């Protein structure tokens, strides 16, 4: 597919005298330009390039480029119509997900997330070209029971939990309040055995072990109930 | 920092018939090649470039480009020396997390993962130059109790779970299991009412809800058990700040008693000499009163 949201770039620190035409000139090197949005007063905008390949190149070549006083901030736009799908079947493909969710409208891209051993995590990603399509899908899959394969256990569609592991939380953006300063007095140190803090922070290191042993009981609880429910259903299908 | 594990590209679908210099020509335009490894049998290799950006352009420019009959597969190689770190304060910064984890070896990269509004999630990634530097940081923080703030929240260091959300699980790979094409016999659909599957759809929704109900039950468990540890360790702190005021005040009383007994010693030496003056004054009077008697009865 071409002119997907995945070739859509946010551009920041633009000068106030920016025109729809100069932003097209700036990106002239990267072929055909689709939709352009600009707010001159705020000095940010959106440019949608032909392919992800050209947006990946444009991003790197133009991020931190100087322009009339400031250095440009070029990023990939956050997807506006991305869903997380949970409770995926045991046997599932990128292609099945795209086909399944194309019922609600244009799907730009669908992915079954896999571990390094190549097995699915149980999560997947569905990215629609438009927000309405994502809205229908999200709503209809909440009220309805959406089934990709024969096995009659339905998919769970959530809005995408969009996280950042690129920029993170830099010191400059951390808020400088009273609690900040109080927290930021004692430096990073290995707590020495026998001190106030050591047997305090030996309770934490147990609270997380039990929380994980609780989260592993929920695992066993729901596995056993899953197993039980499969059997009841096997049998109930034999009632012709 | 140049030629890091973040600058390292993977290249798959290489011909078995390649040289290390044929493979190095491929990335000529992107400057001096660093670390290079090839595995001719499995038709794949690794290259390191100076910067993360050079790698990003190179990946972009060379992925799905022909190499004498084969379409290349260029991805970023999975960081083999990367760590997950959770249970961080919302003030732990990328810079601080780095500073803190610098104590274990050379830090390629340290980020705290932020949500859509830039707030910290209490999870973050630490990438070390060497496997050793990570193993050190893991073994030490798993045994020891590494803190990063005033508040004694320990950091939880696990190995990083690297999930592929790019290539995912394509159909051609899914077809390898015969259970795939079987399950796909029914097409994607909404369970219509009156069908026997509709019933069991809703019984699966019941189990999914029970899972999400029981897992939020664990979140409550944690949240109420830490608020029990906040008051249980803050009252063993006002017992330790009382045992400080108890000892400190008993030292100021013992030293007071001392210096008050010195002020007494001094008073008794003043009283001692002022007595001995008055003892002579009255001694001399007696001698001179009685010596006068002795000169009168001599005449």
């Amino acid at each position: 597919k071409t002119f997907t949201q995945r070739s859509r770039l946010f551009v920041g620190n633009l000068p106030p005298d920016i025109t729809e035409e100069e932003m097209r000139k700036l990106f002239e090197k990267y072929g055909k330009a689709g939709e352009v949005f600009i707010h001159k007063d705020k000095g940010f905008g959106f440019i949608r390039l032909e392919t992800r390949t050209l947006a990946e190149i444009a991003k790197v070549e133009l991020d931190n480029m100087p322009l009339r006083g400031k250095q440009l901030r070029v990023r990939f736009a956050c997807h506006s119509a991305s869903l997380t799908v949970r409770n995926l079947p045991q046997y599932v493909s990128n292609e099945l997900l795209e086909e399944a969710f194309s019922v609600f409208g244009q799907v730009e891209r669908a992915v079954v997330i896999v571990d390094d051993r190549g097995r699915p995590s149980g999560k997947g990603i569905v990215e629609f070209s438009g927000k309405p399509a994502a809205r229908k899908a999200l709503d209809r899959c909440s009220e309805g029971s959406f089934l990709l394969t024969t096995f009659p256990r339905p998919v769970t569609v959530e809005p995408m939990d969009q996280l950042d592991d690129e920029e993170g939380l830099p010191e400059k953006l951390v808020i400088k309040n009273q609690q900040f300063h109080k927290e930021r007095e004692q430096p990073p140190r290995f707590a020495q055995p026998g001190s106030f803090e050591y047997e305090y922070a030996m309770r934490w290191k147990a609270l997380i072990e039990m929380e994980k042993q609780q989260q592993d009981q929920v695992d066993r609880n729901i596995k056993e109930a899953r197993e039980k429910l499969e059997m009841e259903m096997e049998a109930a299908r034999h009632e012709h | 920092k140049t030629y890091t594990q973040r600058c390292r590209l993977f290249v798959g679908n290489l011909p078995a018939d390649i040289t290390e210099d044929e493979f190095k020509r491929l990335f000529a335009k992107y400057g001096e090649p660093g670390e290079v490894f090839i595995n001719k049998g499995k038709g794949f290799g690794f290259i390191k470039l100076e910067s993360r950006a050079l790698a990003e352009i190179a990946k972009a420019e060379l992925d799905d480009t022909p190499m004498r009959g084969r379409q290349l597969r260029v991805r970023f190689a999975t960081h083999a020396a990367a760590l997950s770190v959770r249970n961080l304060s919302p003030y732990v910064s990328n810079e601080l997390l780095e500073e803190a984890f610098s104590q274990f070896g050379p830090i390629e990269r340290a980020v705290v993962i932020v949500d859509d509004r830039g707030r910290s999630t209490g999870k973050g990634i630490v990438e070390f130059a060497s496997k050793p530097a990570a193993r050190k940081a893991f073994e030490r923080c798993s045994e020891g109790v590494f803190l990063l703030t005033t508040t004694p929240r320990p950091v939880i260091v696990e190995p990083l779970e690297q999930l592929d959300d790019e290539d995912g699980l394509p159909e051609k790979l899914a077809q390898k299991n015969p259970m795939y094409q079987k399950e796909r016999e029914t097409p994607p659909r909404f369970a219509q009412h009156g069908t026997f599957e509709y019933e069991y759809s809703q019984r699966w929704k019941s189990l999914d809800e029970m899972e999400k109900q029981q897992r939020e039950q664990v979140e409550k468990n944690m949240k109420d058990a830490k608020d029990k540890l906040e008051s249980e360790m803050e009252d063993a702190y006002h017992e330790h700040q009382a045992n400080l005021l108890r000892q400190d005040l008993m030292r100021r009383q013992e030293e007071l008693r001392r210096m008050e007994e010195l002020h007494n010693q001094e008073m008794q030496k003043r009283k001692e000499m002022q007595l001995r003056q008055e003892e002579e004054r009255r001694r001399r009077e007696e001698e001179m009163m009685i010596r006068q008697r002795e000169m009168e009865e001599q005449m």
